């Protein structure tokens, strides 16, 4: 790579962020914030996304 | 040498949790 390189020839970096998005305990989050739980009555929730 | 499998071998295909449930 030289800097005067047209611009397809050019270095570009790549970060690739792989999901396992699985049904499974997470370990990373979104900046939520939480609640305190509800019992016994109709709620919306949202447990992990 | 061999032996024989039988049934062994089975394992829990994904993390959810099912119950009274015939999965395929
Ligand atoms: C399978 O296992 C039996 C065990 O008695 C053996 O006699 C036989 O030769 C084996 N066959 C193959 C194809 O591995």
């Amino acid at each position: 790579f030289q800097p005067t390189y047209g611009v397809g020839y050019q270095p570009y970096r790549v970060v690739v962020l792989s999901f396992e998005l699985l049904h499974a305990p997470a370990t990373v989050c979104g900046p939520k914030k939480s609640t305190n739980l509800v019992k016994n009555k109709c709620v919306n929730f949202n447990f992990n996304g | 040498a061999y032996t024989n499998s039988f049934t062994r071998g089975v394992y829990y295909p994904d993390k959810v949790f099912r119950s009274s449930v015939l999965h395929s």
